[PDB]
């Protein structure tokens, strides 16, 4: 074509973002979830009404964030090829930085659990604690993530092929899915023998069970916004990186939660 | 003036102000070693009278502050930000937002650590902040809460970077990078961005442990309940060595670069440097416990982990020759980066050199936590990252500000820092060897004449920085006369031997990397276009 | 819009026109960094001791 | 002349010490526990743990041994 | 080399000098200690 | 090539190399490549370097290779038993060495 | 023993580790200086004859003989610095056949030592708690922030092997003299051993954080002959 | 009376069962050259898992079958333990009285 | 309900910045700024209670 009206573009594929202000609003709630909640945990200020509003600025700063950066990937249309590998590999960096927090947490039970202190009673799990046992509850909330896991990957493939009313009912019934696993975690905590004081074996415990609870609960959001904007036409058939992201990290999140399962739940107890 | 600087989506314009608060934090904490080592001074209780726990604050203030608030934001940062968009042509980063988040939530982590040091008297531990010193039954107080939620926003603020880095030079390179074609500066902020999120994701799961152990009531650490202390100090030297390692391999490249160019020589042997550069990157990670050779392990990991820090030792040491190799032969131009860089190499190699008189698990026995360590890391830490960091600043800073600075003035700020930095820690190995511990306000009163020494060189460490601040203001009231009235140098590099006047003013600069074609102050959109390369 | 680049307009000091003598403002930058430690220290010695 | 004691056992040649205790105070009321209440030679036991761990250890264990919250228990009934 | 004077003599001459104000930096790059020590009131000053 | 380079193919490389220049500055490019390697080149090197800054028609590059090879060599034997060898290339081109053009 | 103003070297001999240590380190120290002495004078040679020198060898890059020499230098030098270390780092742990152990625990800015291998037949463990002395209360000769009250005696020519813990912050017993250094970490006992080769006093310090009171903390083990030892456990 | 010995080994076999039904699985589905590397690797990583936890409840009935052969464990070893420890005192402390 | 390319027409069509170019952007950005402003403000007013020492009135 004409050089005329190939000078009116980009001249590279990649992103330029226009100054935006949701990295110093988003900085500055942090600032202030974090002296809040390091100033009421001592009693200096009266209740927690003041940490529940920072993490409240901090979640909709967040949310106005990613509602910028759907409206600049979908309306304005700047997310190329280049730019969509970018982010896609992006997101994989931070998958593995999120995967090393866990691999901490489960050098903190090896490293308390096989070599057991004294003061346990020199046996793992320790004396006197009930441990769960693997094969009531948690047997359907490792076989729930496999069925959530098939059917997220075939209302992805249906997503792909072209019919609506399967990458939709696919979707739907993995969110109904997870968020069915959330309740029935919260089942298993709310009737435990050990609380998170109790030794050092519920606390390594909740710890890795806790941050796994938030991480799919956090994955339950994303499908939800994954979903509303499935449903507002927003998702493509070949421009569809905000939904492989979600996918990857569900898939990944699947086989965090069974190698936290199976040593937590068979070996340990 | 509001969106250029507080929105600011730019990697030129978030670079600058990362610098910003890394000579106010440096100064801080400078302002710190100063404190410490005026009232290490003498014994018996100096300048704060009594008070040991202020002391504990004042070391931890100096270690955290200077370590995350200064080196990792002015060598990470600043010159990551500014420099690997524009060395592979990338017209600026990916996941702009997200190193403009990373610079904003650095000086918020500032501020909970300057007014953790404040309430209930503070956090005293050190910067490898231990239980149960730091558990609340030995320590009460929401001062170490405030004083780790800054490492939590500093370690977030890192690993940030180092997504952005990875991502802006694994796919926005220009036409014609390919996978081993980069600058060694490159290279060495990639690895460097690897090992973050390799390294620092344990540290904050050890330090929200440690938290979460201090005020929910659980038992990581508090031992009569179940836990050990012994896993904070695995938890968190995992972390703690690659930290260093972070924290000098941009060293190695900022270095690397300016001996390369100011010797009129390329580096001898680019790719087995980056090959050994690599190494140690991946090997860094197996040798985490060499600063827990006392607590109790056993006599096998304890060789093992004394076998594996030699193979550590190793390749620094073909990257030093490799250095020797480069600046042999040469044309070497005696301008103020290049005697940071030539003191580089001696104040880096004797610090390794004691630094594997360390490594022996058999010799640590005698060495740890005693004033020898001291020398050791404030050989291989201040000199190393911070001549680094000079050499950086006064090599690259006439193309980014724009502003000559004074020649003469910069090589007596050299000689000051070099001379006055030198007189204090070449003591500190003898107080090590005769028996002097860490941490102490003051000392049983035999070893009294090494402290005074080191206190007579801390003085001088800190009028070099007072020049060092004339200097910039020097560079930035005068950069302009400082480019006309002969004051200053103006090509870093010389015309070749038999090239004339008038054909040095067409190649005006003979460079290697693209840093040096763009104008000073380069322009907003520098690569409109993409810069081609065979 | 592309900020327009200039050798002033890369930091965010205003250096040549201004009113006051730009010495102030880069030395008091300095001043309150090297003198944050020093309020510190003396915050922490009026809650303890004397001074 | 003579100053004798526990030696060097093979079970535990390591740098802790921790369990080497726990296991001979706890094998100590195993003896004394089942075998015969008191009459024996293993005074060997006693001998090691009041050689090597420490008199608040021993207070502590003792007073969760009488409140029956012990840790490792002793086969008592 | 072939002709001319030799290599040995040609680089002894450059290089011999060059030894002791080696010696000379080494000895007060590192041997300060020696020269604080000798003036201190613990060698009977 | 990163095989090495013996001293027939250097001193034929770099005749080919100096028979070809045009400009001023591919006389000076080619005359520093060729100094900047380690070896003293052989005056079948130099002389035709002479011509070579001739054909261009400007004289201190025709008196810096004798300050370059000065520079070079080892000692000032070599230095004499070379400058006799290009006498009448000095003598009927008429350039002046440096010793005797600034005296000092 | 003790230490000397203006030293430059160890605090001298007392066991066989602290002499196996000495060697060591004089064995690795005279292999790392001709490493840097031959860095300090490649770095002279080169910045003091090639900054006079007008042209620079731009046309030399790698060459693969030298490169390998050194690469395989260090290696060698690290190989035969390591061939000791592990003989003292393995025999340092032997601790087959000690004659009589100390218990060294330490609390909050103070230590407590007790012995209780039971020849003292007044029946019972001796214990004492070992308070350093506030420095107003020194009197004419007694050295400042490491002196004791009440010392911890040890005797001559009998391994004694010693645990130590605590029962808060982590400490350090740490002796430079003996050579000893190991960290009272308040779960575990750490078990070191010492053979005492003559008479006199040993001094050290603690060696890890503990808080407020971390320099007012310091150790003293005068070391007797076995007749007097014997008389002083004895009688105490 | 294999079941001892590599039953013992339990969750050694599990897990390098896991690594070697990734790696059959992966080969068995890229062999497939049409689609996405993330798609290959999900439905990998699914029928990997999926015989895994499959095969976890096979070793709990073989852990019952183990069961029968060595009736109430984790006591009577402990027991053995003791027997070693109560022998290894009266044989020192014999010879201590009579040596 | 397959409103994206009058939502796309109008998002390229304008001056405004990106956070403001909505239509209905009105309701979610003033009282963000309204609970913003006012969460973050609030504890350096509760810092100098803190460095003082003086504790809450709880209980
Ligand atoms: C970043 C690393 C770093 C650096 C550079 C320093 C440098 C100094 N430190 Fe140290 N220090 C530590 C990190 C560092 N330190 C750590 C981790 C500990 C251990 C704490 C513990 O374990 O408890 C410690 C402990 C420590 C001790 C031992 C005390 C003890 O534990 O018993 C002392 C005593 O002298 C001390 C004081 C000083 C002084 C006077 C300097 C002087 O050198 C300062 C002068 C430095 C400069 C003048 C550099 C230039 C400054 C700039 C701002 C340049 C700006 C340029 C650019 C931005 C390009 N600090
Ligand atoms: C910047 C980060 C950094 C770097 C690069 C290093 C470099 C090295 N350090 Fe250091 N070190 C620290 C950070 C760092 N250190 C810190 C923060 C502490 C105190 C922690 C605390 O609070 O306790 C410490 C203290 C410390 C300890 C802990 C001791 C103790 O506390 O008990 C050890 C243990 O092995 C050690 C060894 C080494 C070795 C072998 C190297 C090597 O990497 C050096 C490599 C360089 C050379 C080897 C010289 C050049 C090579 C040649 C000239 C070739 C010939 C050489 C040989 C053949 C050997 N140093
Ligand atoms: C950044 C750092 C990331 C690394 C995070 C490491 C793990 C921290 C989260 C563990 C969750 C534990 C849990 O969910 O615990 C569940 C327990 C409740 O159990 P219970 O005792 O009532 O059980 C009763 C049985 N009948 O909640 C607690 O009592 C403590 C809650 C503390 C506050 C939440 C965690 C705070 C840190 C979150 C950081 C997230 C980022
Ligand atoms: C805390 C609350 C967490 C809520 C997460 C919401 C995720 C939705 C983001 C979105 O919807 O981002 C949509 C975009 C692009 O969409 P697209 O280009 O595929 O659409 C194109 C249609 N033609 O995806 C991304 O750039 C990746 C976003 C990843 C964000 C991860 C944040 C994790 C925070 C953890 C703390
Ligand atoms: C905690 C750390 C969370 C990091 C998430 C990494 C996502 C990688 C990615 O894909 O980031 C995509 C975006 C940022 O991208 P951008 O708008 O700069 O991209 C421009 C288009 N190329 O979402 C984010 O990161 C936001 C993450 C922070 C949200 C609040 C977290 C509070 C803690
Ligand atoms: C030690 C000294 C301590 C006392 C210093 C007092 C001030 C002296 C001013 C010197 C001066 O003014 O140096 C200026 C002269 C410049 O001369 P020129 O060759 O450019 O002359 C050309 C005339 N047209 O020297 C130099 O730059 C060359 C020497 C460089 C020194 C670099 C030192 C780096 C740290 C040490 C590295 C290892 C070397 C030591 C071990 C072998
Ligand atoms: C390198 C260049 C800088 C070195 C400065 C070292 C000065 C250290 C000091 O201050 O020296 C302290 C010593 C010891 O004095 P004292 O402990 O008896 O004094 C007790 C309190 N006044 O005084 C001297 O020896 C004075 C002579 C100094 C000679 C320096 C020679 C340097 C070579
Ligand atoms: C390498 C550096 C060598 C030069 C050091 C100069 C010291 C001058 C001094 O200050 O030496 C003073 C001391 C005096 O002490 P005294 O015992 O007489 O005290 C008695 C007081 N009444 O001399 C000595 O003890 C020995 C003589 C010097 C030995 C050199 C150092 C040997 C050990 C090396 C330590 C360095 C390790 C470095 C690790 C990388
Ligand atoms: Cu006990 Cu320091
Ligand atoms: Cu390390
Ligand atoms: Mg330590």
């Amino acid at each position: 074509m004409t050089h005329l009206e190939r000078s009116r573009h980009q001249q590279h594929p990649f992103h330029m973002v226009m100054p935006s202000p949701w990295p110093i609003v988003v900085s500055f709630a942090l600032l202030s979830l974090a002296l809040s909640t390091a100033l009421t945990m001592h009693g200096y200020i009266g209740n927690m009404n003041m940490v529940y509003l920072a993490l409240f600025v901090l979640l909709t700063s967040s949310i106005l964030w990613f509602r910028d950066i759907v409206a600049e990937a979908t309306y304005l249309g700047d997310h190329t090829m280049a730019v969509r590998k970018g982010i896609n590999l992006g997101f994989l960096m931070f998958v593995l930085s999120e995967v090393l927090i866990f691999a901490g947490l489960f050098w903190a039970y090896f490293h308390s659990a096989m070599s057991p202190d004294v003061t346990l009673g020199a046996c793992w799990p320790p004396v006197g604690i009930e441990a769960v046992q693997p094969t009531e509850l948690p047997l359907l909330n490792t076989i729930i993530l496999l069925s959530s896991g098939a059917t997220v990957t075939y209302s992805h493939h249906a997503l792909i092929a072209g019919n609506r009313n399967k990458a939709l009912s696919g979707l739907l019934i993995t969110f109904w899915l997870i968020v069915i696993f959330v309740t029935c975690q919260y089942i298993e905590y709310t009737n435990a023998a050990f609380t998170i004081s109790d030794g050092v074996y519920g606390s390594v415990f909740y710890a890795g069970t806790g941050l796994h609870f938030l991480h799919m609960v956090m994955l339950a959001a994303m499908l939800g916004v994954n979903y509303w904007r499935m449903r507002n036409y927003h998702l493509t058939a070949g421009h569809h990186v905000g939904y492989e992201t979600t996918i990857i990290y569900t898939h990944v999140l699947d086989v965090i939660w069974l190698f936290l399962y199976v040593v937590f739940y068979w070996w340990g107890v | 003036m509001v969106q250029r600087w507080l929105y600011s989506t730019n990697a030129k314009d978030i670079a600058v102000l990362y610098f910003m608060l890394a000579i106010f934090s440096g100064m801080a904490g400078t302002a710190m070693s100063l404190i410490i080592r005026l009232e290490l001074a003498a014994p018996g209780s100096q300048y704060l009278h009594g008070n040991s726990q202020l002391f504990n604050v004042l070391v931890v203030g100096h270690a955290v502050l200077m370590i995350f608030f200064l080196v990792m934001p002015a060598l990470i940062g600043g010159f990551g930000n500014y420099l690997l968009p524009l060395m592979i042509g990338a017209t600026d980063t990916a996941f702009p937002r997200i190193n403009n988040i990373a610079f904003w939530v650095l000086p918020m982590g500032l501020v909970c650590l300057v007014t953790s040091t404040l309430v209930e008297s503070g956090a005293g531990t050190g910067w490898t902040v231990y239980p149960p010193l730091s558990s609340i039954q030995a320590h009460s107080g929401p001062s170490v809460d405030l004083a780790i939620f800054a490492l939590h926003l500093t370690s977030i603020s890192s690993l940030l970077g180092a997504i952005n880095f990875i991502v802006t030079t694994l796919n926005m390179r220009t036409n014609g990078m390919t996978m081993h074609k980069l600058p060694l500066f490159v290279w060495s902020i990639f690895i460097t961005a690897f090992l973050l999120l390799l390294s620092l994701p344990v540290l904050s799961a050890g330090i929200t442990m440690l938290l979460l152990d201090r005020n929910f009531n659980t038992s990581f650490f508090e031992v009569s309940g179940g836990g050990d202390p012994i896993l904070y100090e695995h938890l968190f030297w995992f972390f703690g060595h690659p930290e260093v390692y972070i924290l000098i391999i941009p060293g190695f490249g900022i270095i690397s670069h300016v001996v390369s160019t100011y010797s009129k020589k390329p580096v001898f042997g680019e790719i087995s440097m980056v090959y050994a550069m690599a190494s140690i990157g991946l090997l860094g990670f197996l040798v985490w416990s060499h600063h827990m050779y006392i607590v109790g392990l056993d006599a096998d990991t304890r060789a093992y982990f004394t076998s594996a820090t030699m193979i550590i030792a190793i390749p620094t040491g073909i990257k030093i020759f490799s250095w020797l190799a480069t600046i042999h032969g040469g044309s070497i131009r005696l301008a103020t980066p290049m005697l940071y860089a030539i003191a580089f190499l001696f104040l880096f190699t004797m610090g390794g050199l004691t630094g594997v008189a360390l490594a022996n698990a058999s010799l640590d026995v005698a060495f740890h936590d005693t004033y020898y360590v001291v020398g050791h890391f404030h050989y291989v830490l201040s000199m190393g990252a911070i001549f680094s960091l000079f050499a950086g600043y006064y090599y690259w800073s006439p193309q980014i500000l724009g502003l000559n600075y004074n020649e003469k003035l910069a090589q007596i700020q050299f000689w000051l820092i070099f001379i006055g930095a030198n007189v204090i820690f070449f003591p500190m190995h003898f107080l090590g060897i005769n028996g002097m511990p860490r941490r102490i306000p003051d000392y049983p009163d035999a070893f009294a004449g090494w402290n005074y020494v080191a206190s007579i060189g801390s003085f001088i460490a800190t009028l070099s920085l007072f020049l060092f601040i004339y200097i910039l203001y020097d560079q930035l009231v005068n950069g302009l006369n400082n480019k006309v009235n002969n004051k200053s140098v103006i090509y870093n590099k010389a015309p070749d031997f038999v090239e004339s006047n008038t054909i040095f003013n067409l190649n005006t600069v003979k460079s290697s990397s693209i840093e040096f074609l763009l104008t000073s102050p380069p322009a907003v959109h520098s690569f409109n276009t993409p810069a081609v390369q065979s | 819009v592309h900020f327009k680049d200039g050798v002033y307009e890369n930091i965010p000091f205003k250096v040549k026109g201004r009113k006051t003598p730009y010495a102030l403002s880069h030395f008091g930058f300095f001043a309150i960094g090297f003198a944050v430690p020093f309020v510190a220290c003396y915050v922490q010695l009026k809650k303890s001791g004397a001074f | 002349s003579p100053l004798h004691t526990v030696g060097f056992d093979a079970r535990f040649p390591q740098q802790n010490q921790t369990k080497h205790c726990w296991q001979s105070y706890v094998d100590y009321h195993k003896c004394v526990n089942m075998k015969g209440e008191d009459f024996a030679p293993c005074k060997v036991f006693w001998k090691t743990y009041n050689a090597l761990c420490p008199l608040d250890w021993i207070e502590k264990w003792d007073d969760q041994r009488e409140k029956g919250i012990f840790a490792g228990d002793i086969n008592s009934d | 080399g072939r002709i001319g004077e030799s290599w040995v003599i040609t680089e002894g001459r450059r290089l011999i000098p060059e030894i002791f104000q080696w010696s000379a930096v080494l000895s007060v790059c590192l041997g300060w200690p020696g020269a604080v020590y000798f003036f201190s009131k613990a060698r009977k000053a | 090539a990163h095989d090495e380079e013996t001293f027939e193919e250097f001193t034929a490389r770099y005749e080919k190399e100096f028979d070809e220049a045009y400009d001023l500055f591919e006389v000076q490019r080619v005359l520093n490549n060729c100094f900047s390697y380690d070896l003293v080149p052989a005056p079948a090197v130099i002389e035709k370097a002479l011509r070579a800054a001739r054909r261009v028609n400007d004289l201190p590059t025709a008196i810096r290779v004798f300050e370059a090879l000065k520079y070079k060599v080892e000692n000032e034997d070599q230095y004499k038993a070379y400058l006799d060898e290009l006498k009448d290339v000095r003598q009927e081109l008429g350039v002046p060495l440096k010793e005797e053009l600034f005296p000092s | 023993d003790v230490p000397t103003p203006y030293a430059c070297y160890f605090q001298d001999s007392a066991t066989p580790n602290q002499e196996g240590i000495l060697e060591l380190h004089d064995n690795i120290m005279f292999y790392l200086l001709v490493i840097l002495g031959l860095v300090s004078w490649m770095l002279y040679t080169i910045v003091m004859t090639y900054s006079k020198n007008p042209i620079a060898y731009k046309y030399i890059k790698h060459g693969q003989t030298i490169e390998v020499i050194w690469t395989i230098f260090p290696a060698v030098i690290l190989l035969i610095i390591a061939f000791p270390s592990f003989i003292l780092l393995y025999l340092c742990d032997e601790v087959i056949s000690p004659a009589m152990t100390i218990k060294a625990i330490g609390y909050q800015w103070y230590w407590k030592y007790e012995y209780s291998d039971f020849i003292n037949d007044s029946g019972e463990t001796v214990e004492f708690e070992s308070y350093v002395i506030p420095d107003e209360l020194l009197e004419e000769g007694q050295l400042r922030l490491l002196d004791t009250d009440t010392s911890m005696v040890v005797p001559v020519d009998t391994h004694i092997r010693f645990v130590v813990t605590a029962a808060d912050v982590i400490h350090d017993f740490a002796i430079p003299s003996l050579g000893i250094k190991v960290d009272a970490t308040p779960g575990r006992l750490n078990q070191v051993s010492a053979l005492i080769q003559r008479e006199g006093v040993f001094y050290g310090a603690c060696s890890e954080l503990c808080g407020t009171g971390h320099a007012n903390m310091p150790i003293k083990i005068e070391a007797v002959s076995l007749p007097k030892f014997l008389e002083w456990l004895n009688e105490q | 009376k294999f079941v001892e010995g590599l039953s013992n080994n339990k969750y050694k076999i599990i897990t390098g069962a896991w690594a070697a039904s990734l790696y059959g699985s992966w080969v068995i589905v890229n062999k497939d050259p049409i689609m996405t590397k993330a798609q290959k690797i999900v439905q990998a990583r699914m029928y990997a898992q999926f015989i895994t936890v499959g095969l976890l409840l096979a070793s709990v009935g073989l852990s019952m079958y183990e069961n029968k052969l060595h009736p109430n464990k984790q006591k009577v070893n402990e027991m053995r333990r003791w027997e070693n420890a109560l022998r290894v005192a009266e044989e020192e402390e014999r010879l201590e009285k009579e040596g | 309900a397959n409103k994206v390319i009058q939502l796309q027409k109008i998002f390229q069509s304008s001056t405004k910045p990106l956070w403001w170019r909505h239509p209905r952007s009105a309701l979610y950005l003033y009282p963000f700024y309204a609970i913003f402003a006012v969460a973050v403000v609030t504890p350096l007013l509760y810092i100098p209670n803190a460095i003082r020492g003086i504790k809450a009135k709880k209980a």
